[PDB]
């Protein structure tokens, strides 16, 4: 797959859909 | 592992200044004519002596990878000894652990040498350093553009904070034209608003590769998002499938051992390779590498998760649960579990991850575990288990193959009573569960059989687990083996004198390694020392009123320690900047009127009471105006002031009703609330945060007086409250908050069960009849926090407090036969974990203080956190 | 007194840490654990009484099968009841078990404590599973039958209230007391029964006669003796078995053998020694060398420098270092080639015996093998290698700086900027043409220091001293401007010795030498006195930019004036009434005025000497100079005034009393154990003395002041050089402090007012601070005092060579941060602020040139 980069690039973006901090 | 919150530290939590040392650093190399500065703890700038630097310009970002990030120092730093740039690098290896870890947010990911070039010999900088690495790599680092094919990458920020002789810029805008501009920190690369860039790098910026797209993802959501990458919801364009899809980023998502994300997620692939035939077990439909990110799909197992299932299938009611029939359907789980641990043990792979969010209850209770992300495929050795849930992890390192079943053994114990949190505190913590869940299966009524099968499935799931000599620095703490019944009062005598010894022991751990306070706390209120609160004042306080009640105690260091607390609280009285009865100023006066200390009580009273009063904002009980004024009616009602102060008191308090019953939407939240939390400071709805805390000043101020108003605003508060609640299938009135439902003594129900018992002979029938209603919902049989505020001390000390009966041996026995479940030991001595055990504290919300004023109050019946008369 | 080491400054039993593997044994139910005080873990049963006195067992281990014993032991001890304790860390087990540790604690690893009723089954029970182990031997107890179990009468635990109040010294007695003492051969004391059975348990060929022992150590020491044979002249050896343990894995028996082949490859050689005698005795390793003559560098350079303008006539110096030098090149490059190493070269080792004739001694650190390179270790303060060369360049490296210490001798600041031995290169040839030597003999001792220069390898700089480097260009000062530019950079240096000692430690304000680390108010090693001089010299430059010192100055004064109270102490130097002087010199008026009023005759009866450094006559001197200003009212005038009359009529009935009439008999650059001087004792009385006759204007007080010069004077000694020094032990001290310097400025000050009988010493003690070299660089006992008392009270007013010689005489002692100049203080491992020895001594000393006053002092 070549020429893609700024694809996935973007994907970094979306939006999530709808405590206990430190990770699991 | 896992710190942050706040720490790591066995027993107590801790400030942010523990993670001190034990990596060996990076240490490049000063030659002379230049200056290393140590900053902020984490980077070291070199300047070169005697050189002016500009203002913004354009960094330049630097990547490495781990086991190559010796050299990036001695191929740069030799660079840039010869001429003149300065730069800035990493300190310590932990924080290069950090930086590129799992924790951290995708805007700082990846920095580790920043050098700032001047603008007019940027190009000789960016051409020597193309040709001279040429060969490392390391991750893209976000926010910021690759150059061809090297580790530089680019930025338009900030150098240096502003010069003597410039205009005054912050540090977060920049100068771009006559206007200041904030910048941002998103992951995409942005020009920051229109600054012109040079000639040479129009090129650089404005071309384009090759258009070839074709991208077999259809992406619709995505979960959770890391610094490995996210996990999406997508759909298959071969023809349909819904799929689940994850990526990671190449060389990043670095643990502490040399191990990175890629290498998790082939062993995924691997692990879900072999278990290709099982239906309770994912399978892949796509493997591959797009572009260098490497993307694998797996199917979408259908259910629910067990710790939801726990709480929608746990009896939480004597009548929430119709005809039996709970503790086959834990058999049966438990048979599953241990059939499925087998079937993949034999098979010679390894989850080493089982916790309460892997395994999936779909319909007819079948399970499918998932999430097999730190496989293993070989057991002849002995390691230690690194990463695991809170709760879920084994001890003093044992084989490949024993850490699933401590991980089943758990999971077991927590389906038959939801209390596995401290197991990362206490060795063996679930003994305790095995022993006192068969009292409450009991006293609830069901069949023997049900729960000899059940006995004998923990006791084989006990026998497949070996016993570890427990060295790890947290040997002291050690689960009960014998569990009495309180039958007179020298029971009662004896267990207060063995909480009050746990409390000394407790007090002279914190007190050896640390000083900047006097008793462990928990982490919200870590930096708060004034109020009935997170505080140590009031633990005195407690600890004095507990102690009065038992004849002739030890009685250690108890003086010294009251004259340095009572010392230091007056020391700094004026130095805080809150005014509230439980977090402000205004609260430690009466502790300490409440200590004696009659003279000076006074004296700080009528010195700061006016100040204190004007600077108030708020108007609730918890941080706002009704506790300055309750607590001066307070003092008028016993009587140790002037007439014209106690004047003004009351016509402030007329103007306070008379504001109050003109408009009472202004300072509280008339509605349902969407947000859910612990935070103090962030809910509204409550005794302690809202309508109920004006409705006990306004009964107060009925009993000093008698003005009808009073009654006629008290009235209207309650009126405005009951608003809020809502009646579940069960009929009984609960405070709702987004999806949840508080039966609580702070945030919810036993709070208005409490003030319309204290004010029964005020209150008509047409008020009352609310009670039932309210009874209903304060009668559970099992909470998971121990707490007063919102645990179940607080159900328990409203539930029968004033009752107009004298019978208090009923309430006392119930608590302590029922509150045996949270507890540890220390050697003769009494600790309890707060909330979200993994802690000791003491502290009045959730810890020692809170259980000793639930003694006290049931004793005494009088509810001594809010003052009254 | 803490002394503590960490690149830079020092701390005091703090920033140390403990990073070792823990020995932890493992914990049953029904006991408990509880970490007394940082060392030791206590292990004891819940519900069971224990007694006091009584018996306690030790057990000690070697390294390498300690955790083995602690498990064999906490196995045994875990059946039963017994309490018992052990050590925490490798650290305290290595500090327990070394070198220099004192000899009374020892060995001690797990410490038993059973109790009386069932001490023989315990006894019995652990000599079964131990006895394949083995210790040492451990002074002050007694081996039972074969292994590290022992005992020794003592207590277990402090005193219960129910029992009496007897305290730890004390050892169940009631009538008297009895103090138990830690020592070596070590008795039985008065009374104690034995029991049964300890009765029957504690019921040749020498070759050497031994006079007298040199030192004491834990390793056993070094013996003066003799053999029997004959008379002869030995230096013996000794050695413990398990004993002498470094941060290696390395005990004394391996060094005495390894020392033992050195001298043993080496006995064709004229200049080392000849082993007669190796053996072991029980298990003590015993070992003898012959005794060589000579005197170590240390005594011959101080003997053999051109100190004064005129000691060493007909040069010749140069040449009896050339010779000297050569020898040891070629000496070291002769046992090179028989691959012998000695890796400790320091001056302690070469000895000077027949006409400039060399003999390596103390072969204890030999290593035989020459391709890995290895960190330095163990060396003497000074001589220590950099980043892990071979083992053949540590000697060239030791010889380099042996070389660099003949040409002048300031060497032993080397451990904390490298390199820092071209200022001393630099200097020497500058000092050698000033006294006037050959040229030729420069050049040639040039070329040797170039060839020892080739043969030692340059090293990158890899730590965190690498900020601070040498000087490599000098400029003669010619004009102001020069000393204009050299006050900024000291300024900037004491700003940036400032910011790297506040980032890490917030318990003080600024770096102080560890003699004062602990004094926290006063003048010598205060807080306040350092910004005082801040601003003192800040007011000297022209249009100096500010850095933080508004706030600072506010900061500093409000933490003084909070803590005036909380402390016991008095005195002008180190007590309440310098606090008060200060800040009424600092610049707020009133406030010290009011403090004073409130406090001095509170603070005036509750001390009892009667020097300047901490008595009564700073006391006095702070309350005649607040008069001169005016703000003291009537009736306390009187009460400040008809105090002082009495102390002189009291000093004048007996002088002997107040200050010590002799020469004294210690050597030690100690504050307290220091008599004479104008600081500390005498002379300070003089001084209060000369003050009091300028406004009152009695004879009385002239009269006691030359009872006292009168009486100060019979402490000097005439040298051969006709000078008057001052004389305690049996070195000379030229000083400000503690000297003749403290004298000379005495009389300079009261030269109108004191006959010609007194005024004939001038001539004699400015030929004692005529000095050319000195080793410290500070203010009390340095080069600044002794330049700042030649010329302060002169009836002319030049001063541009008081500024040109002290600014260039003081440029050996400098190191350099980043246009900065921070001053290593006396023993310089360090850098140090106070007025002592630092920044604020040559702060003063610059502002006394130029203010013709000496401003630490109050005048008139
Ligand atoms: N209901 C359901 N949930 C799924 C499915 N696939 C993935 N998930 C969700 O993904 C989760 C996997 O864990 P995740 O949310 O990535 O955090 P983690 O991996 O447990 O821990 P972390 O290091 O990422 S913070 C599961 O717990 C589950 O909630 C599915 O098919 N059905
Ligand atoms: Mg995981």
């Amino acid at each position: 797959f070549q020429g893609m980069a700024e694809e996935v690039l973007n994907l970094q973006l979306v939006s999530v859909q709808v405590x206990x901090x430190x990770x699991x | 592992m896992d710190y942050n919150f706040n720490l790591e530290h066995p027993f107590f939590f801790t400030n942010n200044d523990y993670s001190t040392d034990t990596s060996i650093k990076y240490q490049a190399s000063l030659p002379f004519n230049w200056h290393e500065v140590m900053n902020n703890d984490e980077w070291v700038y070199q300047y070169p002596i005697g050189k002016f630097v500009e203002r913004q310009g354009w960094k330049i970002h630097i990547s490495s990878e781990y086991n190559s990030s010796h050299e990036l120092l001695q191929d740069v730093a030799k660079i840039c000894h010869e001429m003149r740039i300065p730069f800035k690098h990493l300190s310590t290896e932990d924080k290069f652990i950090m930086r590129n870890g799992k924790l951290v947010s995708r805007g700082f990911s990846g920095k580790f040498i920043t050098c700032y070039p001047n603008q007019n010999e940027l190009e000789s900088v960016l051409q020597r350093l193309e040709s001279a690495l040429k060969q490392y790599n390391g991750p893209y680092i976000l926010s910021d553009k690759r150059w061809d094919e090297a580790p530089i990458y680019l930025r338009y920020g900030v150098f240096r904070p502003s010069r003597d002789d410039e205009k005054k810029v912050a540090i977060d805008e920049l100068i771009v034209g006559d206007e200041v501009v904030k910048d941002e920190r998103l992951p995409v690369f942005k020009i920051p608003k229109g600054i012109v860039p040079p000639d040479f790098l129009n090129k650089w910026l404005d071309k384009k590769d090759k258009k070839q797209g074709d991208f077999p993802f259809i992406i619709d959501n995505a979960i959770r998002f890391s610094n490995s990458g996210g996990i999406y919801n997508a759909r298959l364009k071969e023809d349909g499938k819904k799929i689940i899809l994850k990526e990671a980023r190449p060389y990043t998502g670095l643990g502490f051992d040399g191990t990175y994300s890629s290498e998790k997620l082939a062993s995924e692939c691997k692990a879900l390779k072999i278990l290709n035939e099982w239906s309770e077990a994912p399978k892949i439909y796509w493997h591959g590498k797009i572009w260098e990110h490497t993307f694998l799909g797996i199917e979408h197992m259908k259910g629910v998760p067990l710790n939801r299932w726990v709480t929608n299938n746990f009896p939480l009611y004597e009548v929430v649960d119709k005809t039996k029939d709970y503790l086959l359907r834990v058999s049966k789980i438990v048979e599953k579990l241990i059939d499925l641990t087998n079937k993949f043990h034999s098979e010679n792979v390894y989850h080493q991850d089982l916790h309460l969010g892997n395994i999936l209850v779909k319909d007819e209770d079948e399970i499918s575990i998932i999430d097999w992300e730190q496989a293993v495929f070989s057991n002849d050795e002995k390691v230690v288990h690194k990463v695991a849930a809170p709760g879920f992890r084994a001890w003093r390192e044992t084989l490949p193959s024993e850490i699933d079943w401590y991980g089943i053994r758990q999971i077991a114990h927590y389906l038959y009573m939801p209390l596995v949190t401290t197991s990362d505190l206490t060795y063996n913590y679930v003994s305790q569960t095995r022993i006192e869940g068969k009292k409450l299966f009991e006293s609830l009524g069901y069949t023997r059989e049900h729960i000899d099968y059940v006995e004998s499935l923990l006791s084989y799931l006990d026998s497949k687990c070996p016993q570890i000599e427990n060295i790890s620095r947290k040997k002291v703490l050690k689960p009960m083996h014998e569990i009495r019944t309180i039958e007179s009062e020298q029971d009662i005598q004896d267990f207060i004198i063995k909480l009050l010894r746990g409390f000394t022991l407790t007090y002279g751990q914190w007190r050896k390694e640390f000083q900047s306070r006097f008793f462990p706390v928990h982490y919200y209120g870590l930096n708060f020392n004034q109020g009935i609160a997170f505080s140590d004042l009031a633990i005195l306080w407690s600890y004095q009123q507990l102690a009065k009640k038992v004849k002739n105690f030890k009685f250690d260091d108890y003086y010294e320690i009251r004259t340095q607390v009572i010392n230091e609280a007056v020391n700094n009285f004026k130095k805080s900047s809150l005014s509230g009865l439980f977090d402000g100023k205004i609260g430690t006066i009466w502790l300490i009127y409440e200590f004696g200390e009659i003279d000076r009580a006074v004296e700080l009273f009528t010195t700061h009471f006016i100040e204190i009063f004007e600077n108030s904002q708020n108007k609730n009980l918890y941080s706002g105006q009704a506790g300055i004024l309750l607590v001066g009616l307070y003092f008028l009602s016993k009587g140790e002031i002037d007439n014209k102060l106690g004047e003004e008191i009351l016509i402030r308090l007329r103007e306070y009703t008379l504001n109050y019953i003109e408009n009472p939407e202004t300072f509280c939240k008339v509605g349902a609330s969407d947000v859910q939390s612990n935070d103090p400071y962030e809910n509204f709805g409550g005794l302690l945060y809202g309508h109920a805390g004006v409705a006990w000043l306004f009964g107060e101020a009925y009993k000093l007086t008698g003005e009808s108003i009073y009654k006629n605003g008290l009235e209207l508060a309650v009126d405005k409250e009951l608003v809020a609640y809502k009646v579940d299938s069960n009929n009984s009135l609960q405070y709702s908050q987004g999806h949840r439902l508080l039966p609580y003594l702070a945030t919810g129900s036993a709070g208005l069960l409490l003030l319309i018992n204290r004010n029964k002979e005020i209150l008509s029938s047409k008020y009352l009849k609310y009670l039932t209603s309210l009874e209903r919902a304060t009668d559970v049989v099992f909470c998971v926090l121990p707490g007063l505020f919102n645990g179940f001390c607080g159900l328990e000390v409203a539930n029968n407090i004033y009752s107009d009966i004298d019978d208090n041996f009923s309430g006392q026995k119930k608590l302590i036969e029922q509150l045996y479940r949270y507890l540890c030991v220390i050697e003769e001595g009494f600790v309890i974990a707060g909330d979200n055990g993994l802690k000791i504290t003491t502290d009045i919300a959730s810890g020692f203080a809170g259980v000793a004023i639930g003694l006290v109050s049931i004793m005494d019946n009088k509810l001594t956190i809010l003052p009254q008369i």
